[PDB]
RNA sequence: ACACGUGCGCGAGUCGGGGGCUACGAAAGCCGCCGUGGCGCAAUGAAGGUGAAGGCCGGCGCCGCCGGCCGAGGUGGGAUCC
RNA sequence: GGCGCGCCGGGCCCGGGUCUUCCCGGAGUCGGGUUGCUUGGGAAUGCAGCCCAAAGCGGGUGGUAAACUCCAUCUAAGGCU
RNA sequence: CAGUAACGGCGAGUGAACAGGGAAGAGCCCAGCGCCGAAUCCCCGCCCCGCGGCGGGGCGCGGGAAAUGUGGCGUACGGAAG
């Protein structure tokens, strides 16, 4: 099967095949403008295994976020407080740059939907992602009981409640013993309970 | 300042806790609304149990509980095997499953197959065409004596067996169970080395 | 009841019970257990000695089920068994000794404390201190340890 | 016990009633300062209005709050021994034959 | 001479007899099955051998299968991984050894 | 939340407080294989752990131990009782 | 509005158990180093930046760092309810 | 569970989880791997009952999507084929 072929091919980013094809697109994307419509998917193999089929109705944008990390917006670096809260240039942003991708694509076409985003390529300033996008009025999506999933206003904006695959990974949830901080459905929900007095009718 | 001679104590009311106080006069309306879901969800499934499907024998685990028999999550795959059940044919009819219960032991594993023997046994099946009836489903009498069964379907109670009076034998009498303690903590602690020390010589 | 309270007998007195001189001052001692080694070193050692200070080893995860041992004497031990036993086993001339299984009951050791009353006895119980074997042996009894 | 048992089963179907968090702290004040020749109340800042300069927060103050403004979470509910209420029971039927 | 079943020792716990069934499918999960070997030993051959792994060639070549160890590790994290990564390495270079003279 | 005093109930127990069952009543009544669990009934050690009476009298001027009836102390002061 | 007994329209003609050969999985991602934040998480609980970057009898976890062993337990980097 | 394990000028203070007892209880779908003549899908025109949730049927060598992979079978509990 063609896919497993290329599934491994794209796990040899180091060989001389692609230190030669994500350098000279690394190249071309930098030359295309922040936020565009890709016309398919650069990797056709890896937009499977996150949803998107290859219908009428899936929308691909090719999205670049500006390298690093986060520094505090404050004017002349002078932060008016404690000196835990000095700190600026080494702070970093609790999501990831792909989930900020997302919500850049996400932002810009609100008609459209997030489904989920995978790599294509990063250099010193500009990692680049390919953004799945489905319409949740086109026909081809809302006539598929597989994907009418997505057209409920439940899942309106995705990528900005952080419900896409990048957009869970900074909430640090998941099951276990290093999960307990995010029991219940948040971080947010977890500090709510365990800091409510539960004082009772009787007592 | 502490006054005198008084408990040392670490009052948790240094947030802005008032805001998040969550007081109970939800309760006895909770219970009225928890009620009336209840009795409306039973009406519903009008001969069915109103607790719903069977649960296993299941041991609790962590050496505090472990004498213990819980109502498990649902039946295991090797509990459905034996007993001559579907695993989707399980879940229509009333059994509890889930993919996930392991057996590490043949008497836990029995003790829930015997549990679907009665099951089956107890089964009052309705045909689905009311008016011709089919070959799996129960008798016409069997489907005028179903009524619901209100509380958990064959309840699970811990049952310690009937030990008789005996003669203590002069084997019995002879062990040392304080000695025979203290001697097994010392040949799984040691062990180790004493493996390690005839390795070397 | 507020009617009984002291603050009903403190009408028209100025200072309301707590001093005309130092005057009722909202925290002139630091909030809580402020001053512990400091300004109320004496508090915290006269009445509460070792409060400040580590001890012993740390261990991180430690659940309250591994270290469940619950213990019974051989004071109350038959107690766990009904009257009904107790008098048939001393009633008959056979000499069969009644089980008393202690994991039924809720404990996982004897411990050997009361003077347990001349008849035979089977204990069916997990751990055995070795006085609590002594007084079994010694009334004329075994103890059979269980898993 | 049927003096005692009566007394705290009846604040049971007690409903809660309290004031407002918001209720005598929905100004803006702040007090005029030390000199002036008024009394350093919170009063309330500036208007051509008969407001402007009163005296807003405070227990003793018009308008304003209460002191320790009554709360929901105030122990309305006094549960009983079980035991007990039958110990009323058998003590209130015994004295209605007599 | 009685054994009574203890809660503690080197043969501890309750007497249970132990059922065995074919384990859950799960388990053999990223198992080598051949169709998907062939798949990188297709790829091995168009890709190559990573930068890291040239200087970690060059290295076992010389026999500093140590010093290839501790580059491996600095490289690919811990020392299990790098282990296995270096009987890998090994194992290509032995399979050229073999075409090396024939 | 804690300490102590006092009143009530039961008492090596005790408590449903969460849950469930059946105008005032969102009350009250009930469940005990709903007593999980809480504190109490056991202490101590950092911990591994261990974890709360005995004299004599016979077999083997003495032995571990086979026995053997007996048995939670002693003293001084002690309200009351005889 | 809320539901079954018959006229009926199109759609769908489907299962089980054993024996036997085939097949079986998500990569700039886990993981590692360093940094900042967070956490009850302590030789780093979680999150992110950057650098390095895997495996397939593998991988993660097994609350004190590490090397070598056994043993247990799940199957990450996709989605719904 | 528990103000417990643990954190902390180990100071002030912070502080979970498992097990257990209950309320409810529901399970699942792709991609990958493979087979089926792309077996799939949207839109326009024509008519027909007919719908204030534009839907069901016929109708055209009408257009488009799509082998850079659509539909069915199938997903870790295993699965397909004979």
């Amino acid at each position: 099967g063609a896919y497993k072929y290329i599934q491994e091919l794209w796990r040899k980013k180091q060989s001389d095949v692609m230190r030669f094809l994500l350098r000279v697109r690394c190249w071309q994307y930098r030359q295309l403008s922040a936020l565009h419509r890709a016309p398919r998917p650069t990797r056709p193999d890896k937009a499977r295994r996150l949803g998107y089929k290859a219908k009428q109705g899936y929308v691909i944008y090719r999205i670049r976020v500006r390298r690093g990390g986060r520094k505090r917006p404050v004017p002349k670096g002078a932060t008016y407080g404690k000196p835990v809260h000095h700190g600026v240039n080494q702070l970093k942003f609790a999501r990831s740059l792909q989930s900020v991708a997302e919500e850049r694509a996400g932002r810009h076409c609100g008609a459209l939907r997030v489904l989920n985003s995978y790599w294509v390529g990063e250099d010193s300033t500009y990692k680049f992602f390919e953004v799945i996008l489905i319409d949740p009025f086109h026909k081809a999506i809302r006539r598929n009981p597989d994907t009418q999933w997505i057209t409920k206003p439940v899942h309106k904006h995705r990528e900005m409640r952080g419900l896409t695959s990048a957009g869970r990974k900074s909430r640090g949830l998941g099951k276990g013993h290093k999960f307990h901080h995010t029991i219940g459905g948040s971080r947010r929900a977890a500090w709510r309970r365990r800091n409510t007095l539960q004082l009772h009718r009787y007592r | 300042a502490p006054s005198r001679n008084g408990m040392i104590l670490k009052p948790h009311f240094h947030k802005d806790w008032q805001r998040r106080v969550a007081t109970w006069f939800n309760q006895p309306a909770r219970k009225i609304r928890r009620r009336k879901a209840r009795q409306a969800r039973a009406r519903r499934i009008a001969p069915r149990p109103a607790a719903g499907p069977i649960r296993p024998i299941v041991r609790c685990p962590t050496v505090r509980y472990h004498t213990k028999v819980r109502a498990g999550r649902g039946f295991s795959l090797e509990e459905l095997r034996v007993a001559g059940i579907h695993k989707k044919v399980a879940r229509t009819i009333g059994i509890s499953v889930d993919p996930r219960r392991r057996n590490k032991s043949t008497e836990s594993l029995q003790a829930n197959v015997q549990r679907l023997k009665e099951y089956r046994s107890k089964l009052v099946l309705f045909p689905r065409k009311p008016s011709a009836p089919k070959k799996g489903d129960s008798s016409a009498e069997e489907l005028k004596l179903a009524t619901q069964l209100t509380g958990p379907v064959m309840p699970i109670r811990n049952v310690f067996k009937k030990e008789k009076a005996r003669v203590i034998t002069e084997e019995e009498k002879n062990f040392k169970a304080f000695a025979s303690l203290r001697m097994a903590r010392a040949n799984a602690r040691l062990f180790g080395i004493r493996a390690k020390r005839a390795k070397e010589a | 009841p507020s009617r009984l309270r002291k603050t009903r007998k403190l009408r028209g007195h100025v200072s309301h019970g707590h001093g005309r001189i130092g005057k009722h001052r909202k925290h002139p001692g630091g909030r809580g257990n402020a001053g512990g080694m400091h300004h109320h070193r004496i508090n915290f050692d006269k009445y509460h000695p070792g409060y400040f200070g580590k001890v012993g080893m740390r261990h991180y995860h430690l659940k309250r089920n591994q270290s469940f041992c619950p213990t019974v004497n051989l004071d109350k031990l038959w107690t766990l068994v009904s009257e009904q036993t107790r008098v048939n086993a001393a009633k008959n001339k056979t000499g069969a000794a009644p089980i008393i299984d202690v994991v039924r009951s809720g404990y996982y050791k004897v411990l050997g404390k009361g003077k347990l009353p001349k008849q035979p006895v089977i204990v069916k119980a997990k751990f055995f201190s070795r006085r609590a074997e002594e007084k079994i042996k010694g009334v004329g009894g075994a103890c059979v340890l269980v898993a | 016990i049927v003096n005692f048992v009566h007394t705290n089963l009846r604040k049971n179907n007690r409903q809660p009633y309290a004031v407002s968090e918001l209720a005598g702290h929905q100004t803006s004040a702040e007090s005029w300062g030390t000199g002036r020749a008024v009394a350093r109340i919170p009063r309330v800042r500036g208007g051509g209005t008969h407001r402007s300069g009163q005296g807003a927060f405070g227990n003793m103050c018009r308008g304003g709050r209460m002191f320790a403004p009554t709360k929901t979470w105030r122990r309305w509910h006094r549960r009983v021994n079980t035991t007990q209420k039958r110990y009323a029971i058998c003590s209130a039927l015994a004295a209605s034959a007599l | 001479a009685l054994r009574y079943p203890m809660a503690v020792g080197l043969n501890k716990g309750h007497k249970v007899t132990k059922n065995v069934s074919k384990p859950r499918h799960s388990r053999r999960r990223g198992r080598l099955t051949k169709h998907t070997k062939f798949v990188r030993d297709m790829i091995r051959e168009v890709c190559g051998f990573a930068p890291y792994e040239r200087r970690a060639m060059e290295l076992l070549k010389v026999s500093k299968d140590k010093r290839a160890l501790k580059f491996i590790k600095k490289r690919v994290g811990t020392h299990i991984r790098a282990k296995r990564k270096r009987e890998e390495l090994s194992s290509v270079l032995a399979a050229m050894r073999k075409a090396a003279a024939k």
